[PDB]
């Protein structure tokens, strides 16, 4: 199968493509996010209770 | 060809070289937000059959949602009235979504072709086919192409114009069943059922990175606000929380009374709440840092198949077999 | 605003009318799903009932009572996961061919094509979410089979061997002129399914055996009538009686 | 003596409360969740209806008037009383006879029984049901065609102590011609249709797949039939026998065994809603 030939060198490119990627260590990852989600923390009705006279549904 | 396991072999490697710590450890000493309890505001009934998907506005109003009837119904929030019926030729559709300017309504099923509507004229303006199996998902990326996820383990993105496709996404296994768009538009994800998951580039058409953590057919799929990592849910009862920079999975929701499949995953705008839907008839609301429950969404009578979030994070609405639509908040 | 409230509360009611009218229809229909091994003819069994009186769909009735069947040819793979959509239909439709019990498929030695059919048969019945659906099954091929038995060359015993060892039912109605081989093949080939469907039947969904060919023009009643019988005993069994 | 005052009271009360309570947890069930609001439930509602205003109207007085041996009220209040009664009692079986026809609906013919059976007829049938059991109750009972012509009936209607059923021969038989004897043939020959209906299917089955493989139609079809036949029975006898042939029956035997109808209010909870949902929803209140 001259096809088998494509799909194993296509797997073989595709691998080295994705794997020369700089990567970062996941703690600097988890302060990221940990930092966004304490930046934003004071503006979504479902965490903290808005009261009814804003509420649309009340 | 023996090579590929050589490679596997590197890139594992590499991830493991990088794993600092684990997120549960620098995330500790941070008060839990605590129990949340939520109530229904509105229930919608009219549809006679069992409901698959629905998307809300980009005005947090209306909203769209598509049942095996055949009909399609768009519905008021605020006033609980509808306000368009459109019946569809085959009466077998999996998926629709609402046009980011509020002009268009799209929706797909069972047969191979996706049909989009004009809302201000009711009737179909274009007929997008080509796939070679059923389609799972479809997304308005904007007002004039469109990216949907077919069956035949290929995705593309069309032109609605010529109504041909200009980008072919090829690489996966298995059928493909959902995805999400980043919030700018420039890169996206897709769950296959061969347990894997992709990030594709919109413009030059190449696949970038290749996540594998889960076991089983993944159900659903939704993206951080932040736009750096994204959640998935399968049928081994878990979900699971990966990032894009650093390359593996940080963080895992499971618990051991549950043993039923997920078939829906969702965020909060602030993202510190993940809310998944269950087969067990109702929801349950996750802690995004922590993997620690922190309420249930009970009411209905039968299998959840559908969840969303506004824009502006007022409110979570839900659809089940039951073929009705509940708002909570 | 007086006219906006008003306004949608006319369109509300414009709507919440046509859902009216359209309920009945959609509530007095019947729907069924045809299935089947390939190669085994289910497009020569549906093309003749109309004539006699990605997706396909056709339209038929019968005694004032509307039908329709649904068929998905192009969706074609080992993996079922639209299956899941099919758990609301009134029955489903099996077609086999009873004569390919000698026939390797796909160029693949595979197995022979009859038990393929039966590992279908098998993963359709145990499905989770196909728990309250009846089957109905259509023996196809009669005289190909009957003709390839009688010939000597092809024998089943040789491929499966527990004819060896078997005996053809006391309850038997053989057609007039039938050899005693014919009966023993047709019976085995019939009690081979039922032994699959009584297994895990649990006494919520039963099976409906039928033999047919090319040349007969009474399948769309033993349609009518296997769908009245499910229908009865689902509504026996509802109030505790059956 | 004494004692046995007494033990009417414990037993006149468990009565009142049993017929009380599972009415209202049916109600309460039936009207708390929508997964059990269909159509044919609506006939369950009017019963369970029914049953709750005859125990709340008519046990609690009947039991104070056996008791006290002297009625305390006015003669409007007894005539009442007695027109209370009598429509409950006739609207309770009816209703029994609807839901026949409905299951004989359901069973003989599938195909139509979609068509036949809308939720706008169920609350017209259910509409007229309760103006014929309105028509035989208050109309003979206010205006005074049912008096009786000897004189102990004129002497205790003059009265305003006693509170006695006297009757004339019309209006009984008529009554009970109403009430018992016409719902009970279409109810025999619809539960005899049924149970061909039901041996043909197990016949069918058996011949189809016995080799590999009969009473729980009896089982039930008794329970239904015999409950009410024994609970109805002798007093809608009794009642076309002491007016026939007079001096034969004690009105202590007429009051036993009219109180002995009364405690069929007991048992339609028991026997109408055993199905798993209406498990399920007790299970998931009030518990
Ligand atoms: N002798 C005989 N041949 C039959 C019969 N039914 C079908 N055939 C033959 O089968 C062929 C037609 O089958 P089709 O209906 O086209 O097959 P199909 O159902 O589309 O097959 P798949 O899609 O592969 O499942 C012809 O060669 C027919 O002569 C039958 O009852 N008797
Ligand atoms: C005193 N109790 C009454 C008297 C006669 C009567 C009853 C019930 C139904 C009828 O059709 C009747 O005629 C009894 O409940």
């Amino acid at each position: 199968n001259t096809a088998s030939i494509a799909q194993a060198r296509k797997l073989v490119e595709q691998l080295k493509m994705e794997a020369n990627i700089d990567r970062i260590k996941v703690s600097k990852a988890a302060a990221d996010l940990m930092a966004y989600c304490e930046a934003h923390a004071k503006e979504d009705p479902l965490l903290t209770p808005v009261p009814a006279s804003e509420n649309p549904f009340r | 060809r023996q090579e590929a396991e050589q490679l596997k072999n590197q890139i594992r490697d590499a991830r493991k070289a990088c794993a600092d710590a684990t997120l549960s450890q620098i995330t500790n000493n941070i008060d839990p937000v605590g129990r949340i309890q939520m109530r229904t505001r509105r229930t919608l009934r009219g549809h006679l059959a069992k409901i698959y998907a629905m998307h809300w506005g980009t005005d947090s109003r209306l909203l769209v949602s598509a049942s095996q009837d055949g009909k399609l119904i768009i519905w008021d929030s605020y006033t609980t009235n509808k306000v368009h019926a459109i019946p569809l030729r085959s009466s077998w559709v999996m998926t629709c979504a609402y046009a980011p300017s509020g002009n268009y309504v799209a929706c797909g099923g069972l047969d191979n072709i996706c049909s989009i509507y004009n809302l201000k004229t009711v009737r179909v303006s274009r007929e997008l086919a080509g796939h070679t199996g059923y389609l799972s998902c479809c997304r308005f990326l904007d007002d004039n192409q469109i990216v949907t996820s077919s069956g035949d383990t290929t995705c593309a993105l069309w032109d609605i114009e010529t109504g041909q496709q200009t980008t072919t996404f090829t690489g996966h296994t298995g059928d493909v069943m959902s995805l999400s768009l980043a919030p700018d538009t420039r890169l996206f994800v897709s769950g296959a059922c061969d347990a894997s998951a992709k990030l594709w580039d919109v413009r030059e058409g190449m696949c970038r990175q290749t996540f594998t953590g889960h076991e089983s057919d993944i159900n659903a799929i939704c993206f951080f606000p932040n736009g750096n990592a994204f959640a998935t849910g399968s049928d081994d009862a878990t979900c699971r929380l990966f990032d894009l920079r650093a390359d593996q999975e940080l963080m895992t929701y499971s618990h051991d009374n549950i043993i039923c499949g997920i078939t829906s995953v969702s965020f909060s705008k602030s993202g510190r709440l993940l809310l998944a839907g269950y087969d067990d008839f109702n929801c349950n609301v996750w802690d995004a840092l922590k993997a620690d429950r922190a309420g249930v969404l009970a009411g209905h009578d039968n299998r959840v198949s559908c969840l969303g979030v506004t824009d502006d994070g007022m409110a979570v609405a839900t659809g089940s077999w039951d073929s009705f639509l509940k708002i909570w908040n | 605003q007086r006219n906006e409230e008003k306004a949608q509360r006319e369109a509300n009611k414009k709507i919440e009318k046509q859902l009216q009218k359209d309920k009945q229809v959609y509530r007095a229909t019947h729907r069924l799903l045809l299935l089947g091994a390939g190669e085994s003819g289910k497009s020569t069994i549906v093309k003749q009932m109309r004539i006699l009186h990605g997706i396909f769909e056709t339209k038929f009735q019968v005694d004032k009572v509307n039908f329709h069947m649904f068929d998905v040819g192009g969706q074609r793979d080992e993996r079922r996961k639209w299956i899941q959509c099919f758990n609301d239909v009134t029955a489903i439709i099996f077609v086999v061919a009873s004569s390919s019990y000698n026939m390797v498929i796909r160029e693949d030695n595979q197995t022979n094509r009859l038990q393929e059919a039966l590992n279908l048969f098998k993963s359709i019945w145990n499905n989770r979410w196909l728990r309250t659906i009846s089957v109905i099954l259509f023996l196809n091929k009669q005289d190909l089979l009957a003709e390839k038995v009688l010939a000597g060359k092809s024998k089943i015993e040789d491929y499966f061997p527990e004819f060896a060892r078997y005996t053809t039912p006391e309850d038997a109605t053989p057609e007039p002129g039938e050899d005693p081989r014919v009966t023993r093949a047709k019976y085995f080939i019939r009690d081979e399914f039922l032994r699959i469907s009584t297994a895990s039947g649990d006494g919520r969904h039963y099976c409906y055996p039928h033999f047919t060919c090319a040349v007969d023009t009474e399948n769309i009643r033993r349609v009518f009538n296997d769908c009245r019988d499910i229908i009865q005993r689902m509504h026996l069994r509802q109030y505790e009686l059956l | 003596d004494e004692v046995w005052v007494v033990g009417m009271g414990i037993v006149m009360s468990l009565i009142v409360l049993a017929i009380v309570f599972g009415n209202v947890l049916v109600i309460t069930a039936i009207a708390k969740f929508e997964r059990l609001q269909t159509v044919t439930n609506y006939f369950i509602t009017s019963l369970a209806c029914a049953d709750l205003v005859m125990g709340l109207a008519v046990v609690p007085f009947g039991a104070a008037h056996i008791l006290t041996k002297t009625w305390t009220f006015g003669n409007f209040w007894c005539e009442f009383w007695t027109s209370i009664d009598v429509l409950c009692v006739t609207a309770s079986i009816e209703t029994l006879c609807v839901i026949a026809v409905d299951r004989y609906f359901a069973i003989t013919s599938p195909f139509k029984y979609q068509s036949l059976l809308t939720k706008n007829k169920a609350r017209v049938i259910i509409l007229m049901v309760w103006i014929v059991s309105g028509l035989t109750s208050f109309l003979p009972i206010q205006m005074h065609w049912y008096r009786a012509t000897h004189q102990e009936a004129i002497n205790c209607y003059a009265e305003e102590t006693c509170c006695d059923f006297f009757t004339n021969q019309a209006y009984a038989i008529a009554s009970s011609i109403v009430s018992f004897y016409v719902p009970l043939v279409i109810m025999v020959f619809v539960y005899s249709r049924v149970f061909q209906e039901a041996k043909r299917q197990l016949q069918k089955i058996d011949k189809s797949e016995g080799r590999f493989h009969e009473h729980k139609a009896l089982k039930t079809l008794g329970i239904i039939m015999g409950t009410f036949t024994l609970c109805w029975l002798p007093f809608f006898i009794v009642n076309i026998v002491h007016v026939i042939q007079d001096n034969l029956i004690r009105k202590e035997v007429y009051i036993l065994l009219n109180w002995i109808g009364y405690v069929n209010s007991g048992f339609n909870p028991l026997i109408y809603c055993r199905s798993p949902d209406f498990r399920i929803a007790f299970q998931e209140l009030l518990c």
